[PDB]
RNA sequence: CCGACUUACCAACCCGAUGCAAACUGCGAAUACCGGAGAAUGUUAUCACGGGAGACACACGGCGGGUGCUAACGUCCGUC
RNA sequence: UCCUCCUAAAGAGUAACGGAGGAGCACGAAGGUUGGCUAAUCCUGGUCGGACAUCAGGAGGUUAGUGCAAUGGCAUAAGCCAGCUUGACUGCGAGCGUGACGGCGCGAGCAGGUGCGAAAGCAGGUCAUAGUGAUCCGGUGGUUCUGAAUGGAAGGGCCAUC
RNA sequence: UGCCUGGCGGCCGUAGCGCGGUGGUCCCACCUGACCCCAUGCCGAACUCAGAAGUGAAACGCCGUAGCGCCGAUGGUAGUGUGGGGUCUCCCCAUGCGAGAGUAGGGAACUGCCAGGCA
RNA sequence: CGCGGGGUUGAGCAGCCUGGUAGCUCGUCGGGCUCAUAACCCGAAGAUCGUCGGUUCAAAUCCGGCCCCCGCAACCA
């Protein structure tokens, strides 16, 4: 490095809402809590559940009260 | 044309001067170069005047 | 007509015309009109002879024009004294040496290409001859 | 590449030494050893050669290829050349920066009796 | 670092068995990560280039180098020497740390997650990627931000084949398709 | 340049105004009698049999030579 | 629009190979550096190769790029 | 939007073949020219200094060329 | 008037109201030295971003670059960055090139004092060739050289310069 | 003496590209780490320091192969010096010099001074 | 194509005089006034500064090329 021209880089312990303790270094200095990381991300079900809107056939049939 | 003449009078005390041309638009301040003064035979500072 | 679309310089020296030619063999077609004389040959005599070639076959066969003018020829106007500059470019000529195969055609019977070349050989200012392709 | 870009970095001062007709002390520096040799002005035949790959300087040194090792080989050539009658040379850099173990080679050779 | 030791422990074995190598120094490994932003316009707001460099430095704790126009291209009214973008090259510990802290928390924060394409290769085994915005990194706190400036990340590895470059990043749990 | 006008503030005002206005009127006269002369020089000086009748005026435009006018610093 | 030219500069080799030159004598007046300075010759700011020690000129071809070099024999 | 299609039409860079150039050269003479050694020949034919000049309107013919119309007993150069 | 190419006939030179382009500058760094660096142009991958801005890899090889027109050059770079600096020195100069002359150009080395570099070394302006005008007359500065009886002085000379 | 490697040259494509293979005891390269001697218009990537755990992958060296690059006859052709001639804007004869391109082919270097390791 | 001039909103003209600002008169469009047109009052519209280039941080202005139009000239015995 080049003698204090970079932003300060120190170890922080950023945790997720699902626990997920990680020992990382970042130029924040204040601990951060955020949403689910890729350690527990729905990367296999977050797409299979995305298709939910569409199809008025069943909406018509549920309106078939007569 | 635009670059006109100046003279670098000697600051060793004697009457001696080199001659040069200087662009007076870009540089508004004097010239300060160490140049050989043959009357005293040593390298002194040479300010500009006219 | 024919003309260099672009030229590096406007006018060119008169120069000379010596030695034999380099395009001496029929290489594209099968019958060619080989020059036998010498002397510059204009760009109006290229088209006035190609028009006779394309009219005698009437549709048949490709034809190749194996020569290109690319040589400006100046000419002082009338009633003007000499000097006071060079002339004005008027036309373009192709310096032709003996042996230079001018035209060649292909796909037609020999006895018909002989007649098409003979009709086009009468619009040119240099002696020509008929030559057929060889195997070398 | 690092050796083509270093031989190019050396061709400037190599040729000036040739046209001045000067016997030159040429160094080659390796992460494992360091070599030095005095070369005749024609540049073809060598006179003095000493390096840390030599089994006469290998065991005296704790490790070949540091500033301490370069200092020892510096005294090797300087004494070797003096017994051969060569007192003036020119330090050929070979493209290596005159900064580290290369500098310690010249300093030991210069102080030991060689003049450049 | 953490990902460095993960690599040297297990990914070496994984790739060795998957590609029947015979030497340790033959397995592809990541060599550098270069992340840049070409701010496009700094001639108008010369300070916006400074702010973009500040954003990149916040994202990765290294002062960016300001890369200037190479040739005076006439299309966008620039000439030689104009500052055009900023760039950071990360190697070693900083490389590994940024790689880990990207792939763990920065990637999932993209809106409408899909998984990064597998055809984003130059043909020599080096990966490239966009982000479309920089807020997804934990280093921007919605205060100084005025634009939605993004990054362009190139992970350059010593892989000598596109397939090997695929496998190297696949073995690291990359969000692929 | 500093040129000293004796008097008072109003005296300087009237003096400066009057002198500048007379200069910008001398300029008008010189411009008029230069443009008229140059018209004749352009008409003649290429005629085949009357060419030498523009050269008594080509040398006279060279003698009017309107004086240098420098932009006023007021703005 | 034409008719302008410059006085000839009198370039070219002055002392050809085999000539016994004195010291400091000009050998080649050049414009670029077509002949490179070899042994016992110099190169002025004008690129004019001049003998640096008397002897006999020698033209030779050497170097990676087949350059033309001028030397001198110490005779 | 996507280009969804279609082109009888044009077409750069490249690949193979054929040409041209005073202001093109990855090639390249004959002559000419500079320097050195050697005989024969030539009333020094060479150089330098000094006294006296004349001359600076050239013409044609062969060769190499500009301009001209590869016209002129035309015009401008190089060499005999 | 000066510079570059061709005519110019492979040493130098060579004309026309022959064919083509430029000059009447710029620069206290665009000079010196030391250290470092290497282009154009297309191919693949990516946020805006597209034929072309920035980034990464490869092919290419100087087809880029040079303050300014052309030719000759340049990788050891003469092309691109950075540190320190004023040799953009004073007196000379063996020996040459080119001029009818006036003059113009190249220059190793010597003496005095510097600069860069560890040192060998390089530096008397810039990659080179254009960017310029003689003499007379007069101006400014220095200088016991002279000073019309003698001491001064005016006025001449000499050096730098307009 | 023999082989391999390293440095400095000679010589400069018959000597350089491309394809296949090969070498780690010594040597070379990659390589581990870096507060520090030093460095990055940011980055120990480059420069530099301390040392050896691993590999010969990359590079490099070496060997084999003609797919390129490269070299290249003999004969003829063009040109031309001197002397003659023609139907003379172009040529021919005697004689001296004699290319360029292309063809058959050659061809993936040779060598010197030191210093190591194993012979 | 030998010497000058200008090309700016629909028409005729300033702005080019030493780079930052696209304007004036009439005209076109929509309202109001009037029995209706004209005149008159209110509001807005439109122009790649002839066209391609170069220094420029910027151009219309400065420079260069190309086209269009408007004036002179192309001699005597
Ligand atoms: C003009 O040239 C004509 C010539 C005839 S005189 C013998 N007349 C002159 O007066
Ligand atoms: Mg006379
Ligand atoms: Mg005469
Ligand atoms: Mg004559
Ligand atoms: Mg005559
Ligand atoms: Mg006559
Ligand atoms: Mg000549
Ligand atoms: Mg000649
Ligand atoms: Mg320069
Ligand atoms: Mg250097
Ligand atoms: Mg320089
Ligand atoms: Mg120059
Ligand atoms: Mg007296
Ligand atoms: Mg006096």
């Amino acid at each position: 490095m080049k003698k204090d021209i970079h932003p300060k880089y120190e170890e922080i312990t950023a945790s997720c809402s699902c626990g997920n303790v990680m020992k990382i270094r970042s130029t924040v200095g204040h601990d951060l809590n955020l949403d689910v990381c890729s350690k527990c991300h729905p990367f296999f079900t977050g797409k299979q559940r995305d298709v939910a809107t569409g199809g008025r056939v069943d909406r018509f049939n549920k309106r078939f009260n007569i | 044309g635009i670059r006109e003449k100046i003279k670098l009078v000697s600051s060793a005390g004697t009457g001696h001067f080199y001659t040069t041309t200087k662009n007076k638009r870009t540089k508004p301040e004097k010239l300060e170069l160490k140049k050989f003064d043959p009357v005293v035979r040593q390298h002194v500072i040479y300010k500009e005047a006219k | 007509m024919l003309q260099p679309k672009r030229t590096k310089f406007r006018k060119m020296h008169k120069g000379r015309n010596r030695g034999l030619a380099q395009g001496t063999d029929v290489s594209f077609g099968s019958f060619g009109l080989k020059a036998v004389g010498r002397g510059r040959l204009t760009a109006r005599q290229i088209e006035a002879a190609r028009r006779a070639m394309t009219r005698a076959v009437k549709r048949q066969g490709k034809i190749w024009i194996r020569v290109f003018p690319d040589k400006p020829i100046t000419e002082k106007p009338l009633a003007v004294r000499m000097g006071k500059g060079k002339g004005n470019v008027e036309y373009w000529v192709a310096l032709i040496q003996p042996g230079k195969v001018l035209y060649e055609m292909d796909g037609v019977p020999e006895e018909l290409a002989r007649e098409a070349f003979k009709l086009a050989a009468a619009k040119l200012p240099i002696k020509t001859t008929f030559v057929t392709k060889t195997v070398m | 590449d690092k050796k083509s870009a270093r031989i190019r970095r050396a061709t400037r001062a190599r040729r000036k030494l040739q046209e001045l007709g000067a016997t030159r002390l040429v160094v080659h520096r390796t992460p494992r050893h360091i070599y030095a040799q005095v070369i005749a002005p024609n540049g073809s035949e060598v006179l003095v050669a000493a390096s840390t790959v030599e089994k006469a300087i290998a065991e005296q040194l704790k490790y070949t290829g540091n500033k301490d090792a370069a200092a020892a080989v510096g005294k090797a050539v300087a004494e070797r050349a003096l017994e051969k009658g060569i007192k003036d040379v020119s330090f050929d850099r070979s493209g290596f920066q005159y900064h580290g173990r290369v500098q310690a080679l010249a300093d030991a050779a210069r102080e030991a009796g060689l003049q450049f | 670092a953490k990902l460095h030791d993960y690599y040297k422990d297990e990914v070496v074995k994984k790739l060795m068995t998957e590609f029947n190598y015979n030497s340790v120094m033959q397995v592809p490994r990541v060599e550098k990560i270069t992340l840049n932003m070409g701010v496009g316009e700094a001639i108008a707001d010369k300070k916006l280039l400074d702010n973009a460099a500040a954003d990149l430095a916040a994202i990765s704790g290294q002062k960016p180098l300001i890369t200037k126009a190479r040739k005076s291209v006439a299309g966008f009214k620039i000439r030689q020497g104009y500052p055009i973008g900023c760039k950071v090259t990360l190697r070693g510990e900083r490389m590994w740390e940024f790689f880990e802290r990207l792939i763990t928390i920065a990637v999932p924060r993209i809106r409408d997650f899909r998984g990064l394409s597998a055809k984003s290769f130059d043909g020599r085994g080096n990966y490239s990627m966009g982000v479309r915005e920089q807020i997804i990194f934990p280093e921007i706190d919605y205060d100084k931000v005025d634009r939605v400036r993004g990054l362009d990340i190139t992970i350059t590895t010593t892989a000598k084949s596109d397939e090997e470059g695929r496998a190297l990043l696949a073995a690291f749990d990359f969000p692929f398709r | 340049e500093l040129r000293v006008y004796p008097g008072n503030y109003d005296e300087y005002m009237t003096a400066a105004t009057q002198a500048r206005e007379r200069l910008l009127a001398d300029n008008a006269k010189k411009k008029a009698q230069i443009a008229e002369l140059q018209s004749f020089v352009s008409r003649f000086s290429a005629n085949a049999s009357k060419s030498r009748q523009a050269t008594s005026r080509a040398r006279q435009i060279d003698k009017i030579k309107l004086e240098e006018v420098k932009a006023s610093s007021r703005q | 629009r034409n008719g302008r030219d410059s006085e000839a500069k009198r370039l070219g080799v002055k002392r050809f190979g085999g000539e016994s030159v004195l010291a400091g004598s000009i050998i080649v007046r050049q414009r670029g550096t077509k002949f490179h300075a070899g042994a016992n010759v110099g190169c002025g700011r004008d690129h004019t190769l001049f003998a640096k020690a008397d002897g006999k000129v020698k033209f030779e071809v050497k170097g990676p790029k087949n350059r033309k070099f001028i030397s001198i024999e110490a005779e």
